[PDB]
């Protein structure tokens, strides 16, 4: 549906030491218009992994509805086994890939953070079925904006902490709010570790407009 | 004169023997009981270990129907393992279609409709199983139902299934299960099961219990061994 389906915006995530942090904007975007200023685009899967998506918000809720059952399917068993982020990344890949074979794929972009087996497993899928693993992920215009900020610090600081993570993300969402038309100052800073998913509330960015007065 | 050769035929007395014979398989099945309380519902199972080769957790009659719903059965042990998926169908579909948790009555309806579906024909046989279903809700609370092999649903303050029913039921009618808490009665529930037990055929067994209620905040859970040992070792004091 090429109609104004309420598309999403750039979603960012990066690994830190023994954990993964994922950030996203709370602004639902209707076409070129910004309509919904408060939406929850991030779902928590058990304590182990957390998911977020870009593009169509409606197609996310269906997967949020389907995967919501898929995760409960294990709790329906009660056999003493769990789902790893690799298993969900696997399943979601095959699930998203089987849609385009019928020429009715879900139009969107998704990001999977997670932690399994003493390691933080980050993963990424795509509308077209592209799936891989990277230490940092950038979607939408984050690849055009936030990604070079990540690729610079990753080689400089392979080990990342929460303070280093946030400061990046805080400066990323700061630059994103400047250079993106469909972005908004409200965003979700969400973290996932071995202790479970914890999502911070709405936050803003610091603005330095001094370059404006220096025009004249 | 062969009136009962199939369930599709009514006897001259009007009584269907095949569905009744299917109940006789339940009447010979092992006895398990569960009772709702104000805080929630408790489930129990008496498992018969014939040989030492059986591992702990084997032959588990405690079933997980849904997040807030467990299950306990009496009959052929492979029967409800089909109904387990069927119960998960309504559990998944309702949460998929209507987007929230299913009440116990709506689940006990369509399942009882599916139990009665096989009593009709001559080309299928009715369920040789009988089970009870409890749950807990915020707007409703602890409810207790039971479905016989014929597919009948009744509301219950308490119920019993398996070999000896009125052996437990009359004792459950003597002791008031109404305003008591499941945490206090879980000790006495084992005592009732030990009273149902007798050593002629059966020799040794073990107790299997489950959690749903306010103690679990409505989400069906499983009891740990030590907390059950608190009831077990206390039931050993009441064993005599």
């Amino acid at each position: 549906t090429q109609n104004p389906m309420v598309t999403g915006t750039s979603v960012l995530g990066l690994k830190f030491e023994g954990g993964v942090v994922i950030a996203a904007d709370m602004l639902g975007s209707y076409g070129s218009l910004a309509r919904f200023r408060n939406i929850s685009r991030i779902m928590r899967v058990n304590n182990s992994t957390m998911l977020g998506a870009s593009g169509d918000y409606a197609d996310f809720q269906y997967l949020k509805q389907v995967l919501g059952q898929m995760v409960i399917d294990e709790e329906l068993l009660g056999d003493g086994h769990s789902y790893s982020p690799k298993a969900i990344h696997s399943w979601l890949t095959r699930a998203m890939y089987s849609r385009r074979s019928k020429m009715n794929p879900l139009w969107n972009t998704m990001v999977i953070g997670g932690y399994a087996d003493g390691e933080s497993f980050l993963g990424y899928v795509d509308m077209l079925g592209v799936a891989y693993e990277a230490p940092s992920l950038a979607t939408g215009y984050g690849a055009y904006l936030a990604q070079p900020l990540l690729r610079e610090v990753l080689e400089k600081q392979p080990v990342l902490s929460q303070t280093e993570a946030r400061e990046l993300v805080e400066r990323c969402m700061r630059v994103l709010y400047y250079r993106d038309a469909r972005s908004y100052n409200r965003f979700q800073i969400a973290t996932v570790t071995e202790k479970g998913v914890e999502i911070e509330g709405p936050l803003s960015a610091e603005t330095n407009w001094d370059i404006a007065h220096m025009i004249s | 004169t062969g009136y009962d050769l199939s369930a599709s035929t009514f006897s001259p007395d009007g009584r269907v023997f095949q569905v009744e014979y299917a109940m006789k398989a339940v009447e010979n099945s092992s006895t398990a009981i569960g009772i709702r309380c104000k805080d929630g519902v408790v489930f129990g199972v008496e498992k018969l270990v014939l040989s030492k080769l059986y591992e702990e957790g084997s032959n588990k009659r405690l079933f997980n129907v849904d997040r807030h719903v467990g299950m306990a059965v009496a009959g052929l042990l492979a029967d409800a393992r089909s109904l387990a998926d069927i119960a998960r169908e309504e559990a998944s579909n309702f949460r998929s279609n209507f987007g929230y948790n299913i009440p116990l009555k709506h689940l006990a309806d369509r399942v009882a409709m599916y139990v009665h579906a096989y009593t009709l024909y001559s080309a299928v046989r009715p369920f040789g199983c009988s089970f009870m279903l409890g749950s807990y809700s915020v707007n409703d609370g602890a409810q207790l139902y039971m479905i016989d092999p014929s597919g009948v649903s009744y509301g219950y303050w308490g119920c019993a299934i398996g070999k000896a029913r009125q052996a437990a039921k009359t004792e459950i009618e003597k002791l008031q299960m109404k305003e008591m808490t499941c945490r206090d009665v879980v000790k006495e529930v084992a005592k009732i099961i030990y009273i149902v037990h007798d050593e002629v055929k059966d020799k040794a067994f073990e107790l299997e219990l489950s959690w749903v209620g306010e103690i679990t905040n409505g989400r069906h859970e499983i009891v740990p061994k030590d907390v059950r040992e608190e009831a077990e070792k206390y039931a050993k004091e009441s064993l005599k």
